[PDB]
RNA sequence: UAUGAGUAGCGCAAGAUAAGUGAGAAUCUUAUCCACCGUAAGACUAAGGUUUCCAGGGGAAGGCUCGUCCGCCCUGGGUUAGUCGGGACCUAAGGCGAGGCCGAAAGGCGUAGUCGAUGGACAACUGGUUGAUAUUCCAGUACUAGAUAUGAUCGUGAUGG
RNA sequence: AGCAGUAAGUACGCAUUGAUCCCUAGGUCUCCGAAUGGGGAAACCCAGCUGUUACUAGCAGUUAUUCAUGAGUGAAUACAUAGCUCAUGUAAAGGUAACGCAGAGAACUGAAACAUCUAAGUACCUGCAGGAAGAGAAAGUAAAAACGAUUUCGUAAGUAGCGGCGAGCGAACGCGAAGAAGGGCAAACCAAGAAGCUUGCUUCUUGGGGUUGUAGGACUGCAACGUGGACUUAAGCAUUAUAGUCGAAUAACCUGGGAAGGUUAAUCAAAGAGGGUAAUAAUCCCGUAGACAAAAUAGCGCUUAUACCUAGCAGUAUCCUGAGUAGGGCUGGACACGCGAAAUCCAGUUUGAAUCCGGGAGGACCAUCUCCCAACCCUAAAUACUCCUUAGUGACCGAUAGUGAACCAGUACCGUGAGGGAAAGGUGAAAAGAACCCCGAGAGGGGAGUGAAAUAGCACCUGAAACCGUGUGCCUACAAGAA
C-alpha cells in the first residue's frame, strides 16, 4: 500500500470471449522508494504514477 | 458407551470465557446478540 | 416530631470532619455493640440501625464530602 | 475502621469459649492479619491468628423462587490466653 | 378525598344514609372503614390475642362514592377545598362550610 | 380423553425370625443367625458432582410398589494450614503478542516480552479430638523464612561468566 | 395524613410542628466491564510509587496503550539521526434502535432447461457519520429566445431506449407542487520578514488581493449597504418542558345483596370525553372544559451595539484561473447503455497537452452556432427512519388472540456452544377464606355458621365435549346387520 498515490489493490471483475460473468483485483504499482530528505529519511511505497510524477512537485509532497 | 462432554473446569471455559468470547471482534458480537435478546445470562 | 429534631439539630454547621464529626465519623462510628447486639438479640428495640448509619451517612455525605 | 460483622454461635461455640476462641464474621474483602489487628484495637484481646475458612453461597428455594442466600468468612479466633473474653 | 374525618353519610349501597365518625379512612385503600357501617363478622379461630375467636366486629370499606362528609350541620354534597384560607379549607356545596 | 389394559414390565444378587416403632410395617430401627463380595462388591484419591454431609422435624409430590425411612421436604449446623495442592517461583507443548511484516477492511503472522502444569524447584509429624473438621483444633517435637531487639567488619559477591 | 415498596409480616417505630411521597440539583458511588499498574477463565490474584497513618498494616490517590505536543537523551559514527526517557492533551479507543454513505460482495431464482441477462450490486460482512446523512452552486440542460445550484413528490411513462432484442430491465427533457442562500481559497499580484542570504536571492512565513464567463481579478480609475449572507458572540425580553394547583352542576320512591337501572322531580353549562363506584351516573368520586403554578430545570424564539468580511464602476501593461491535468492506447465499471456508431463520467496501467487569441459540452466524428469555465473547498432548508420521551388514535385484538412473552419471558427447559424455546389471567362486592362440633393417622369430608348465593371454598365466574358413571320405562341369552 502507498499513501500519497491515492488508492489501493481495488477490486474490479473480469470479462472474456463472450463473456462468462467474472472477477479481478486492480493492484497498482508497487515500489518502496526513498527519493527525497527534507527532514524526511523515510522509506514508503509508491506507485511509477507518482514515480514519474517525482519531478512534479514531489520532493516535498 | 462414552459420550461427548465429561468436562473439567478448563474444558467448561477455555472456549466460552468471557475473554475467549471477546476475543476475536467476532465472539464478542455474537455476545451482543445475546445481550440484545438479552437472555437469562451472558457468558456461558 | 423526633426525628426532624433528632436529625435537623445535629451538623449542618461547617466544623469538619477530625474535628465536628468526632462523634459520629468517630465515636458512634463505633458501630459496635448496637450491631452486635443486632444479631444477639437482647435489643427490641430496631430504629437505631439505619437510623444512626443514617446519621453517620449524612455526616459522611454531607460534613465529610464539602471540602 | 470496626469492620467486623457478627459473631456465630453454634454448640461449638461453647467449645470455642472454653478454647478461648471465637467465631466471628467479618467483610469478604479482607485479610486476617488485617482483622486480627482490627480485633486487637477494638478488643484488646490477645489473638494467635484466625483460621481460614469462608462459606459458599447457600441457593436452596426460600418461598416461591429461589432463595439465593449468601456465604460468609467464618473467622475462627484463635486467641492467646491472658486478654479479656467476651461473653456475648 | 381529604382525611376523614367527622361523621359520613352512606347514600348508596347497603346501608342507605347511615352516619358515622371515621379518623381512618387510609385513601389508598379507596374505600372506608367506618364503625357502624358494612357490619362484617368474623368466625376466628380460638387463638392468640382471642382465645375463642369466632366474632370479630371489625366492618368493611365501602367506596369513595357511598362516602360523603357533611359539613357539622349535617350536611353533604361536593368538596370545595382549599377556597378560604392560609393553606386550605374544606367546604361542601349547600353547606355550612365547616371543615 | 380413550384404546390395548389391569396385560407387559416392576431395571442382572437371598435373607431370616423375634422384639421395638407407630396409626399404620415386609420393605423403618435394633438384636440374633444366615448369606455375598473380598486384585473388591474394601480405603484413598483425581476429574467430576456442586452441599447432595450431619442433627432435628415432617411425609404434598419423588423413591418404579408400600413406607414412620431416605441423596425427598422444612429447619439448623457442619469444611479451620508458615509446612497439605495451587498462586505471590520458573518453564515446555501452546497462546497472546508492543515493536515490525504483509494484507479491501476485519485481519493473519511474528522479535522482545507475557502468561500458560500434566513438569522442575521446597519446611511437620506423631497422638488425641466431634454429629461432622483434621498433617489444618490441641499435647509433644520441629524445621523453613522474615522481623525487630544485637560483639560484623571492609563484605556482598550479578540478568554477565 | 398517615408512612413503614412488592404483600401478606413482623416489629421498633416514625409523622399535618410537616412526614411518607413527587420533582430538581448535588453527594457517594462494591467489583467486573472500552476496563487500562501487571498478570489473569467476569464477578480474581499480585504490585510499584506519592503522602497518610501505623504496621512485618491500613487509608487515599498515581502507574495500560496509541496519537499529538513539547522537553531531555544521543548508537553504529563527529554533529545528527534512529532509538530511549519524562511531561502535557479522554484525544480515543468502547456500548450503540433505525435511517445514511463508502468499500467488499454472492447465491437461490426466473428466463419453462441453461452458458448471455435477471435476481441485485440485493442477502451478508467491514468501516465511516449525523440528526438526518449524502446533496449541491452549470467546465449544466436544451435547441429555440431556453433556462438558470441542489433536494423530494407528481408528471412525462414503461415514454425514449437497451437487451441469448428472449425473459426482462429501464430513462432523461420539459412541466406542476414543496422547498426555495450560496460563500470562501489557492492562483496572479502587493507589502513585510528569512533566505539559494551563491550578492540582484526567487524558496519559505505573515497579512492584504480576489475567486471569475461573456471573460474576471491583479495595474490605472473607485463605493461602506448587518450579514446563518458583510460577525448563526454576549445582555435583557418573552414563553415551553420540568413538581402540579383550583375547578361547576341532585333529591326522593320501586326493585333487589346492593341503584347510576325503572319512577318522580330539580340543577348545571369553557365540564353530558373517559374511567371507577357491589347493577348502565352529567349532577358520587377521579376527572373532564377552562383558569392558574415552579425557584432549577433543559430549552425555543424576539431587541440591542458588538461577536467581521463582502459590493458597483470604465479601461486593459502583462500575469493568473486549479498538469501527469484534459486527452490518447489497453483493460474494466457505471451511466437505460449487455463494446456497440457508441456518447459522457470514474477506476488501474501507459503516454501526454494547451492554457484567455484559451479550453470544454452539444450521444462516433468534421465545420457553424448555443451554453459553460472543470481538473481547489465548504453549503441550511425541504428528505429517510425510530430503540427512545409523552400527548394520544383505533369499523386493532381479546388470553391458541394480541409481543416468543397480559402471568417475575427470553422464564422453565433442550443443547458444550453458537442457538432454540415453552405452558399458564379471572372466587367473592368485600376474604367477609368456612369460628366451633363430629368423623377421620393426617388430609379430606360432614354438620354448623359465612356470604345475595358454598354446585361459591382458594388452579374459585360460566360450564359443553370426548371418558367414566349411578339410577331409571322397554327389549334382548336359536342370534351370523355399514348396525
Amino acid at each position: 500500500e502507498c499513501y500519497f498515490t491515492g488508492r489501493k489493490t481495488v477490486s474490479s471483475n473480469n470479462r472474456s470471449h463472450a463473456m462468462n460473468q467474472t472477477k479481478r483485483v486492480v493492484k497498482p504499482n508497487l515500489q518502496k522508494v526513498t527519493i527525497l530528505e527534507n527532514g524526511e529519511l523515510k522509506t514508503v511505497w509508491a506507485s511509477a504514477k507518482a514515480l514519474k510524477k517525482l519531478p512534479a512537485g514531489v520532493e516535498r509532497v | 458407551m462414552k459420550r461427548t462432554y465429561q468436562p473439567h473446569k478448563k474444558s467448561r471455559k477455555t472456549t466460552h470465557g468471557f475473554r475467549s468470547r471477546m476475543a476475536t471482534k467476532n465472539g464478542r458480537r455474537v455476545l451482543a446478540a445475546r445481550r440484545r435478546k438479552g437472555r437469562a445470562s451472558l457468558t456461558v | 416530631k423526633l426525628s426532624e429534631t433528632k436529625s435537623l439539630l445535629k451538623d449542618l454547621r461547617a466544623l469538619s470532619v477530625e474535628e465536628l464529626t468526632t462523634r459520629e465519623a468517630e465515636l458512634k462510628k463505633e458501630l459496635f455493640d448496637l450491631r452486635f447486639q443486632a444479631a444477639a438479640g437482647r435489643l427490641e428495640n430496631t430504629a437505631k440501625l439505619d437510623e444512626v448509619k443514617k446519621t453517620i451517612a449524612r455526616v459522611k455525605t454531607v460534613q465529610a464530602e464539602l471540602n | 475502621y470496626d469492620i467486623i460483622r457478627k459473631p456465630i454461635i453454634t454448640e461449638a461455640s461453647m467449645a470455642a469459649m472454653d478454647q478461648k476462641k471465637y467465631t466471628f464474621e467479618v467483610d469478604s474483602r479482607a485479610h486476617k492479619l488485617l482483622i486480627k489487628q482490627a480485633v486487637e484495637a477494638v478488643f484488646d484481646v490477645k489473638v494467635a491468628s484466625v483460621n481460614t475458612i469462608s462459606v459458599k453461597p447457600k441457593s436452596k428455594r426460600v418461598g416461591k423462587y429461589t432463595g439465593t442466600k449468601s456465604g460468609y468468612k467464618k473467622a475462627i479466633v484463635t486467641l492467646t490466653e491472658d486478654s479479656k473474653t467476651i461473653e456475648i | 378525598f381529604v382525611k376523614t374525618g367527622d361523621t359520613v353519610k352512606v347514600i348508596a349501597g347497603k346501608d342507605r344514609g347511615t352516619t358515622g365518625k371515621v379518623i381512618k379512612a387510609l385513601p389508598k385503600v379507596n374505600k372506608v372503614v367506618v364503625e357502624g357501617v358494612a357490619i362484617m363478622k368474623k368466625h376466628q379461630k380460638p387463638n392468640s390475642e382471642n382465645p375463642s375467636g369466632a366474632i370479630l366486629e371489625i366492618e368493611a370499606p365501602i367506596h369513595v362514592s357511598n362516602v360523603q362528609v357533611l359539613d357539622k350541620n349535617g350536611v353533604a354534597g361536593r368538596v370545595g377545598y382549599k377556597v378560604v384560607d392560609d393553606k386550605k379549607v374544606r367546604f361542601n356545596k349547600k353547606s355550612g362550610e365547616i371543615l
